[PDB]
RNA sequence: CGGAGAGGUA
């Protein structure tokens, strides 16, 4: 029930939903999308199977050879991670691939078959995800975002009324193809559809309406309702139907078998309409002016001369109707035209058509199409016939056809991937009647109009680029001859595949460098939602109504965490629980909501889906059947909340947190915080620094262990069994007898990774929590990476808070750190900087590293080695040389100007054929003595695990206790055993030993070339050093420190112990927040949780009073069990009589620094548990006590608020932000000083700061910035003279940066000069 | 339709095909495509009696078209050859575009010379280069403006070596005029002797 | 929206309240920042006619 | 100028008047050859052309590329635009004797004076303790006071309380919006590592202690020391110009 | 408008400094205009004292000089 | 081989490198007539063209 | 102290 890293330590669980679905694994998009990308797809419509079939087979132009596909296989890497993070080289794997190339024999006619070869041809360098989520690029760990991009299909879109001032909108509708040439709709203010193509010139829409080889009268029959009128004995009758007067206005006297229905003058009401359904009529006299401006559907030919009367949509007339009933025409068709309902909209096209028939319909596109080029009739039917109707040419793909049929409220979501003639006329419908009103418009930003393009898409069409190029190759070269000598691999070169490969994941605008200063900011980084990117929208050209959060994002994006500043918005983060669908878009669960009974069914809803049902909230109470409490819920209807009854609702939302990301569901108390707050609480959780010894979140959202676990930077045990030796730099588990495998039993090795170098300089470095002789189980956390406590998310270090002003150095948001936090050593965070010297190749010979420099003293050499090279382990401080170099005529790498520390590492590089040094040298034996040492102890740690399980099998059948000693382990086969399967074992595990033996030898050959091995390096470059520093950032009045529910602040003075507010008791507090920051800033959330952590201190307080004086188990079991008690109904119900008396003086020891508290986002611990759990302690329950001063030491009136909140140190130092300048270098083209920190340079004096001093009188303060300090050079040596020598006084001149302008407009026909 | 337009009207055209392999495959390819035509082949790997026999064949209009390769760049010209359509002017050199280009004519029939390229994207850049500049110089007199536009496109080769119409960076002109009066100046100093002359 | 979040924060915010709360949130912060880039053109333009 | 690699960066102005020279060298040749109309109409079209591309590219549609898809850099714009002289180089300018560090409280000061590292205070008035290094003849030239600056002996904090004694500095926030962002403040060395801002003006500088990092800028000249002191200094800053009312309002 | 009213300043300098500087370098430069350093614009460009503080003295003593 | 179905003669050449040939042109093939059947070398298809 | 791209602080 309880796993035993979770045994070690029971986060106490608040909350009251029961979890029905447990967090998926958080890096599933990125694992899923590339393992979608690289396997064998026997259905083959995914990765690289569905490319390869996409482009092979492929012919040769001549027609004589194909080139076809059989199979694909990845191969291995050369280099491992560490490896390649260490040389610098991407993490690739090779692509072998069985091409097979036919050859057609020129006797026989086409199709047949002279030889036929099939070899693996190698093509490309395909970069592979780690085990996390991250590639390895060039050693720079790169992770790429998934995008968040329109999926293509028909989007019905509109202007608002902002185009021509008359208030008019214009619907517009659009077909978007995945591959293919655009095609949209759009009105015209004389409400005229149009049509065109690819944003070019615009044409009637009714030219593709005949394209499509439509009459005048099949477009009239399929876009108009048509009325009958009848020439009878008096007046035209006409045939009509009841609804069709709705809102109209009565011109005459309508009336029908002698009942006057309708007088002039009315608008026809309801009740007209139902008498006239009533009273059963259907024909009408109408006067003749009720045709006088009518249109006529059909163009009506003489009976007897075969002459046309009228033509095809064309408006009837006085003796337009007689000249047409003197011809014998009984019948009239007539156009259902209104002004509200079914306007006019294609007739008056047709009107301004200047085109009559399909064949010049086609002549007219071509001629849109292509200027020049007078058409023909074949170019022409051509050009339309694979403009949108060639599969090759035009392809909505399979999401596009399903947008494309779901937009047009159809069934089948699946069909052939081009357009037709009813899908066209199916978009001009849906545009005509969202003109009508009937149907709306698509909003672009709903969840179900864009689709996630993840890493596995985004690589694969990369792949199917770089193909397409090879593809033409491939062609032209089987379309050379002599086709019998060649062979697959001589055509069909790598170069293309790699290099439109490597554009993409090295340099791309979503292949990015990973944030890497946490475990939560990779894992928070590696679920990023980009809007951005090839195929988006602009960074600075997105509106207003892309950054809002819309109401489908419930679920599916988080809508509090995203970046705040120039991108609010265009790179939101997903949620908790959403996952990708089949097609892209992004899915939700939610539990199937039965008659009256919740289910435990979970059902992935869309976000088109979404909208049909109604769904009711996360937290609407349930008593233990899934019936409802309440007869009105609230729920969520379509994009909209109301309030609904208790058997109108479909589904349920799964859990408490699935609105929120995983970087804010880790904020306690989240539902009490504003959402400003919540968002720069995410957001600076995302950059706490991991610091020396990792300390647990007394007051976490139980989410803690997810994070830990399923980011990669813990060591967790893949197969359960019992530790049998660990070390501070490796864990060995002997499996246990059931999980290991039959043959190669062997025992896991664990290498953790040492105090290696992150990202962003920060320390990351596992180290064991499990000790030795001790059981770990499958998923069991072994070791603790960056900034973890016993596998659960510890970012920062949980701290004594008071809330009050202190004398004002807390003033704005700064904070007051007590003495005793640096002294406790525990905000000091490790950094590691990584230096580089080359070895440059130039004239006058490529430069020596050996030590000797001139114009230096010993102490400047007394580090180096007799190589050049400073010792692993020497102190350096700024201006040191880390590596003497020389000028061939000092180029030496010296450490920057500021910065302490160890070096801790130092690597060297050098190109194969250069000779090394002697330092080089015995790095290359101490890095042989280890990559040997590994492999001989991973070797004989593998022996003993073999002769242990040798000997375990041997209990039984042939067990000798004496004879097996006898002889060594190595002859463990030829003893006394009865030849039976026994036997069968015992040469299985000692001939797989022996295979271990070659290992062995061919293994540890393999790492010795590697080591001598030269690496391959840019040219220009000989050998290139690596000195890897090591300091120790602690604290100091400036560095930026935050908590977690958006409370950032500078600490303004590192106060001694004794000036700190004590107590009653005489603790005293070791961060004095503002008061002030609470109300202006509505994050109520860290005012419960200082008093949830007091609380929990006060149980971890009363355990510690109990294990510091010695009391019986039965004192700590009991009071344990209380504590773990007390929950309004919680949900996590621990039983300690199941625990063995001796895991309770564990947990115990675990817990006398404070009980941890989970507190699950929406679903925390009330007002009224945090006070019954701070009277379980014997603390006061109002959350404040009275605080002595530290000074004065009288008291502080007014009782104050004190506990114990999370503080994280962020990576906002202030020895990185600090510098300053005198005079330095000078800028070259302009002689303006430099600018930057790492380049020398000085403040920029803008504009705005400008126009301060304007705004002022200082004319002088002004002249010297502009041309004295900064500019005139002659003025700023004789500047630099006069202030050596004691007088201030400036000769200003004329400004470098004028001259240089005066040259420039002047370099043009312009004469600019000054005058007298 | 060229190739009716070449025949109807009564003279041969020169079919460009560039290949010996394919060409055999070519040959029945456009015959049927054309059955209206009396086709066949001539290439420089022909026995070379039975190319004079084509030619031969060719002067006395006993057949229209003549698919060929690059043989006819030395040209033996006919007057009613007066059609030359190139199968593949994507990879030719400039210069020889033009020299083909001007290979008929030679009457008062007016001759047409097709250049069928592949697909816009299919082709080099360097192809695009040379078709936009052979299409748009089109003239009487492009003779030395193809050329002039051949410089800057290849850039011209090492002034004082070998390998013409090469983009090199080697010596500059103004260092070449300081060597060649250098080199006057030790010749005509000293009774020094031809370098080639003292190869005898 | 027609039903008001109905809970202050010292009670806590159930699921939807507080995503409609996060949507009011996220205009003022978009507005701030675009309304930053547009103010500062704006005092540049009086600035250089005065 | 070059890229330590061998080669030169491209300078597009040599680019541009690499293809004037060119075009202009094969007209005069082509005049000097008495040459046919239309190869020398074609030439002096592309040396119009050329020129049109040197002078003011991309007034016509086809820009001239160099490289990566781009359009080269032409002599029109180096002068217009957030990039050109005019708004980058001429108006606004990056300055000598500055510095730059994140911000805290220090409520003990009082309000003419602010906080300043010794760090940065030694750094900025680095010129200033040269001249008093010579003055009192503890190094009898620049290269020795050089050292010793660079060493830190404990003669030259003496210097620095003998020059910054009452040598105002000139504190600047991001972005200065009104005249208020940009006050001078009378240094009191401190043995940290940011710049203590008495907080009575937080109200004009808009400066919260939540990270801000702020620009210290240091007035050489008599005139210019002076004028900070006489209209910067921030006890004559107590009354807004946007309005009569106090702008160091107890906040 | 500010911006025309900017832009249509009796100085090109603090027209050009502003916007749309080659529209104003051309029709300044066929007029054959001329720039007497009026403003506090023009000074901050050619780097001399700006005439309104400390130095507005001097700009009156450099114009009673001439 | 484009829509027919065939039947042919795997060859393993140097490198596993695989040839095939119809049943029906059998008389491309030949047994080894150096006599060495389990001595044969092993060409590589076509040669080191480029 | 070239350009492009990606982030981040106020
Ligand atoms: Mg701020």
């Amino acid at each position: 029930v309880y796993s035993y890293t979770e045994k070690k330590r029971i986060r106490k669980d608040f909350g009251k939903r029961p979890q029905v679905l447990d967090v998926p694994y958080l890096l599933s998009i990125q694992l899923d999308s590339f393992q979608k990308f690289i396997e064998q797809d026997p259905e083959g419509q995914y990765g690289l199977e569905a490319a390869f079939r996409s482009v092979f087979p492929i012919q040769s132009y001549s027609g004589n050879s194909e080139l076809q596909y059989v199979s694909y296989r990845l191969g291995e890497p050369v280099f491992d991670v560490q490896e390649c993070q260490i040389r610098g080289v991407t993490y690739s794997a090779p692509l072998r691939v069985k091409l097979r190339l036919v050859i057609y024999e020129r006797e026989a006619p086409e199709g047949t078959v002279k030889d036929i070869k099939e070899q693996e041809v190698y093509m490309g360098e395909i970069p592979l995800m780690t085990d996390n989520g991250t590639f390895v690029i060039n050693g720079t760990e790169r992770v790429i975002v998934s995008q968040l991009h329109r999926s293509p299909g028909v989007f019905f879109d509109s202007d608002k009324g902002k185009t021509h001032s008359s208030g008019k909108v214009l619907y517009n509708a659009r077909i978007i193809p995945y591959r293919g040439s655009w095609l949209d709709f759009e009105f015209d203010p004389k409400d005229n559809l149009f049509v065109r193509i690819d944003r070019r010139r615009k044409l009637p829409a009714t030219i593709i309406l005949r394209a499509l080889n439509y009459t005048t009268e099949q477009i009239l029959d399929l876009f108009f309702e048509k009325v009958i009128f009848e020439i009878r004995d008096n007046k035209l009758q006409m045939e009509l139907v009841p609804e069709r007067l709705r809102g109209e206005t009565a011109s005459f006297d309508i009336e029908a078998n002698g009942k006057v229905y309708v007088e002039k003058g009315r608008r026809i009401t309801a009740r007209h309409i139902r008498q006239l359904e009533k009273d059963d009529v259907k024909l009408i006299e109408v006067p003749v002016e009720y045709i006088a401006g009518k249109v006529v559907a059909k163009d009506y030919i003489d009976e007897s001369t075969g002459e046309l009367i009228c033509a095809a949509n064309m408006e009837l007339s006085l003796d337009l109707l007689a000249k047409l009933s003197q011809s014998g025409h009984k019948r009239i068709e007539t156009l259902f035209t209104n002004d509200l309902d079914h306007g006019p909209y294609i007739s008056e096209t047709l009107r301004v058509d200047p085109t009559n028939d399909r064949l010049s319909a086609l002549v007219e596109i071509y001629r849109m199409m292509r200027p020049g080029e007078p058409p023909t009739r074949e170019a022409a039917e051509s050009l339309f016939e694979n403009l949108f109707f060639s599969e090759d040419r035009y392809d909505l793909s399979a999401v596009g056809r399903m947008k494309f049929n779901r937009s047009l409220l159809r069934e089948e979501i699946e069909g052939s991937g081009i357009l037709s003639k009813d899908d066209i006329i199916d978009v001009m419908k849906k545009l005509i009647d969202i003109r009508n009103g009937k149907g709306e418009v698509d909003d672009i930003d709903h969840l179900g109009n864009r689709r996630i393009r993840s890493v596995g898409e985004m690589a694969e069409n990369q792949f199917r680029v770089g193909l397409v190029r090879v593809e033409r190759a491939v062609k032209e070269r089987l379309s050379l001859g002599d086709l019998d000598t060649l062979m697959p691999q001589d055509m069909i070169n790598a170069k293309p595949i790699s290099a439109a490969v490597k554009e993409f994941f090295g340099s791309s605008q979503l292949s990015q460098f990973m944030d890497q200063n946490n475990p939560l900011s990779e894992i928070t980084h590696k679920r990023r939602i980009s809007a951005l990117g090839p195929g988006g929208l602009t960074r600075e050209r997105a509106g207003f109504e892309v950054r809002d959060v819309h109401p489908t994002h419930y679920g599916r994006v988080c809508p509090i965490e995203t970046p705040e500043g120039p991108n609010i918005g265009l790179i939101n983060s997903l949620s908790v629980y959403a996952q990708t669908n089949e097609y892209g878009f992004l899915e939700t669960p939610y539990r199937k909501v039965t008659d009256g009974v919740v289910t435990d069914e979970i059902h992935y809803l869309s976000a088109i889906e979404e909208g049909n049902y109604v769904i009711a909230q996360a937290n609407s109470n349930l008593d233990e059947e899934g019936h409802f409490v309440e007869d009105l819920v609230t729920c969520r209807s379509k994009g909209e909340s109301s309030l609904f009854s208790r058997d109108q609702v479909d589904y349920m939302d799964v859990s408490t947190q699935q609105v929120v990301s995983v970087g804010a569901s880790l904020i306690p108390f989240l539902e009490h915080d504003d959402a400003n707050r919540a968002l720069m609480g995410a957001n600076m959780q995302r950059q706490a620094v991991p610091t020396l010894r990792a300390d647990k979140p007394l007051v976490g959202t139980g989410m803690e262990r997810a994070v830990a676990v399923d980011s990669g930077v813990t060591a967790v045990a893949k197969r359960g069994g019992v530790v049998q030796y660990v070390d501070a730099s490796r864990i060995v588990i002997k499996v246990n007898e059931d999980e290991m495998y039959p043959g190669e039993a062997g025992i896991d090795i664990y290498n953790l990774t040492k105090y290696t170098r992150s990202n962003q300089n920060t320390c990351i470095n596992q180290m064991p929590c499990v000790s030795l002789g001790e059981p770990v189980e499958r998923g069991d956390v072994l070791a603790d990476g960056p900034s973890t406590d016993l596998g659960e998310l510890a970012l920062g270090q949980n701290m004594r808070v008071a809330f009050m002003p202190w004398n004002g150095y807390n003033f704005e948001d700064s904070i007051l750190v007590s003495e005793r936090v640096v002294q406790e050593d525990r905000f000091t965070t490790i950094h590691i900087q990584e230096l580089a010297c080359v070895s440059r190749d130039t004239k006058l010979g490529p430069e020596e590293i050996t030590a000797d420099i001139p114009n230096v003293g010993e102490a400047a050499l007394s580090k180096l080695d007799e190589s050049g090279i400073v010792y692993i382990g020497a102190e350096v401080t700024g201006g040191d040389i880390l590596v003497g170099k020389v000028t061939p005529k000092d180029s030496s790498l010296r450490v920057p100007n500021g910065v302490s520390g160890t070096v801790i590492d130092v690597q060297v590089f050098t190109r194969d054929g250069v000779e090394k040094d002697k330092r080089a040298l015995e790095i290359e034996e101490m890095q042989l003595k280890q990559a040997k040492k590994d492999l001989s102890e991973e070797l004989q740690i593998l022996e003993a695990g073999l002769f242990s399980r040798i000997r375990a099998v041997l209990v039984a059948g042939g067990v000798e206790a004496e004879k097996l000693d006898k002889l060594p382990r190595d002859r463990w086969l030829e003893l006394g055993l009865t030849d039976e399967e026994k036997q069968n074992q015992l040469e299985q595990l000692a001939e797989q030993y022996d295979e271990l033996k070659h290992e062995f030898e061919k293994k540890l050959e393999a790492k010795r070339r590697k080591i001598t091995q030269g690496d391959d390096l840019a040219p220009g470059v000989l050998k290139i050093v690596k000195v890897y520093l090591a300091v120790k950032r602690r604290i100091q009045p400036g560095d930026k420190m935050a908590g977690r529910h958006g409370n950032k602040g500078v600490i303004s003075k590192i106060n001694p112990i004794e000036d700190m507010p004590y107590d009653e008791n005489g603790t005293p507090v070791d961060i004095v927040l503002n008061p002030l920051g609470v109300p202006s800033r509505m994050n109520i959330g860290q005012i419960l949780e200082t008093h949830l952590g007091m609380a929990a201190k006060g149980i971890g307080d009363k355990i510690n009073a109990m294990l510091k004086q010695q009391q019986e188990v039965a004192k700590l079991r009991e009071f344990i069990q209380r504590a773990y008690d007390l929950g309004a109904d919680v949900r996590q119900k621990v039983d300690l009589s199941t625990f063995s008396d001796e895991e309770v003086m564990r947990l115990a020891e675990n817990l006398r620094k404070g009980m941890p508290i989970a507190t699950p986002v929406f679903d925390g611990a009330k007002e009224a548990e945090i006070k019954e759990l701070l009277k379980l302690g014997d603390l006061p329950t109002s959350g404040q006590i009275r605080l002595y001063d530290g000074r004065t030491g009288e008291q502080f009136e007014r009782p104050v608020t004190v506990g114990y909140m999370y503080m994280l140190k962020l990576n906002h130092l202030v020895d990185d932000k600090m510098h300053a300048r005198s005079t330095g270098s000078y800028s070259l083209v302009t002689q303006q000083p430099l600018g930057g920190k790492a380049q020398f340079g000085g403040q920029r004096f803008g504009e705005m700061e400008v126009w301060a001093l304007e705004a002022y009188g200082a004319a002088y303060t002004l002249q010297e910035m502009l041309t004295v300090k900064s500019d005139d050079v002659n003025g700023r040596t004789k500047m630099y003279k006069n202030i050596v020598d004691g007088n201030h006084q400036m000769e200003p001149g004329m400004p470098e940066s004028f001259n240089v302008l005066l040259k420039e407009i002047r370099s043009l026909g312009i004469n600019i000069e000054l005058e007298d | 339709e060229a190739i009716l337009r070449e025949i109807l009207r009564g003279g041969q055209v020169y079919y460009l095909y560039n290949d010996v392999e394919n060409i055999q495959k070519a040959a029945e390819r456009l015959a049927e495509l054309v059955p209206e035509a009396r086709i066949a082949i001539g290439h420089g790997q022909m026995r070379e009696r039975e190319l004079e026999r084509v030619m031969n064949d060719f002067h006395h209009q006993r057949f229209n078209v003549l698919v060929c390769t690059t043989i006819i760049e030395t040209g033996i010209d006919i007057p009613t050859a007066n059609t030359i359509i190139i199968e593949r002017a994507d990879h030719f050199g400039l210069a020889q575009l033009h020299q083909l280009r001007g290979r008929v004519g030679r009457s008062h029939h007016q001759a047409y010379a097709w250049l069928l390229t592949p697909h816009p994207k299919a082709m080099t850049t360097d192809a695009q280069k040379r078709l936009e500049a052979i299409a748009s110089l089109e003239d009487l007199g492009a003779g030395f403006a193809l050329a002039t536009h051949d410089l800057e496109i290849r850039g011209a080769g090492e002034l004082l070596g070998e390998e013409q119409s090469g983009s090199m960076e080697t010596i500059g002109f103004s260092l070449y005029m300081e060597l060649l009066e250098n080199a006057v100046d030790a010749l005509k100093a000293g009774r020094e002797p031809s370098l080639e002359d003292l190869t005898s | 929206i027609e039903t008001p979040i109905t809970a202050n924060f010292r009670e806590g915010l159930n699921v939807l309240q507080y995503f409609i709360s996060t949507h009011g949130a996220r205009k003022g912060l978009a507005d701030t920042a675009l309304k930053t880039a547009n103010s500062g053109y704006l005092t540049r333009r009086l600035v250089d006619v005065a | 100028v070059p890229l330590d690699g061998g080669r030169f960066a491209t300078s597009d102005l040599n680019d541009l008047y690499r293809r004037v020279i060119n075009r202009n060298n094969r007209l005069k040749r082509l005049l000097d050859l008495a040459a046919p109309d239309i190869i020398v109409r074609n030439e002096k079209r592309m040396l119009q052309e050329a020129v049109d591309a040197l002078l003011d590219n991309g007034r016509r549609g086809r820009a001239i590329t160099g490289s990566n898809k781009r359009p080269l850099k032409s002599l029109a714009d180096m002068i217009k635009g957030k990039q050109g002289r005019f708004r980058q180089n001429l108006l606004g300018k990056r300055v000598d004797y500055s510095g730059r560090s994140v911000i805290t409280v220090g409520p003990y000061l009082r309000l003419h004076q602010c906080g300043l590292p010794k760090k940065m205070a030694l750094e900025l008035f680095k010129p200033f303790i040269y001249g008093k290094l010579e003055l009192r003849g503890l190094a009898t030239t620049i290269k020795a006071a050089k050292k010793m600056v660079e060493r830190e002996e404990a003669v030259v904090w003496d210097i620095l309380d003998e020059v910054i004694r009452e040598h105002p500095v000139l504190l600047n926030r991001a972005p200065t919006l009104h005249r208020l962002g940009i006050q001078a403040f009378e240094p009191v060395l401190i043995e940290g590592k940011a710049i203590q801002l008495h907080p009575l003006v937080c109200a004009a500088y808009n400066a919260d202690f939540d990270g801000d990092q702020m620009a210290v800028h240091v007035p050489l000249t008599l005139e210019a020391q002076l004028e900070a002191r006489a209209l910067m200094m921030s006890t004559n800053n107590i009354l807004s110009p946007a309005n009569g009312e106090p702008i160091i309002v107890p906040s | 408008g500010i911006t025309k009213a900017s832009l249509a300043t009796e100085s090109f300098i603090s027209a050009a400094s502003f916007q749309e500087t080659t529209r104003v370098l051309t029709e300044a430069a066929v007029a054959g205009k001329r720039d007497e350093l009026r403003g506090l614009k023009e000074n901050v460009i050619v780097g001399r004292l700006i005439p309104a503080g400390t130095g507005y003295a001097y700009h009156q003593d450099r114009m009673r000089r001439r | 081989a484009g829509g027919i179905t065939g039947e042919y003669l795997m060859l393993t050449y140097a490198n596993d490198a695989k040839l095939y040939v119809p049943v029906s042109s059998l008389h491309l093939i030949s047994r080894y007539a150096g006599g060495a059947e389990e001595n044969a070398p092993l060409h590589k298809l076509g040669g080191d063209a480029w």
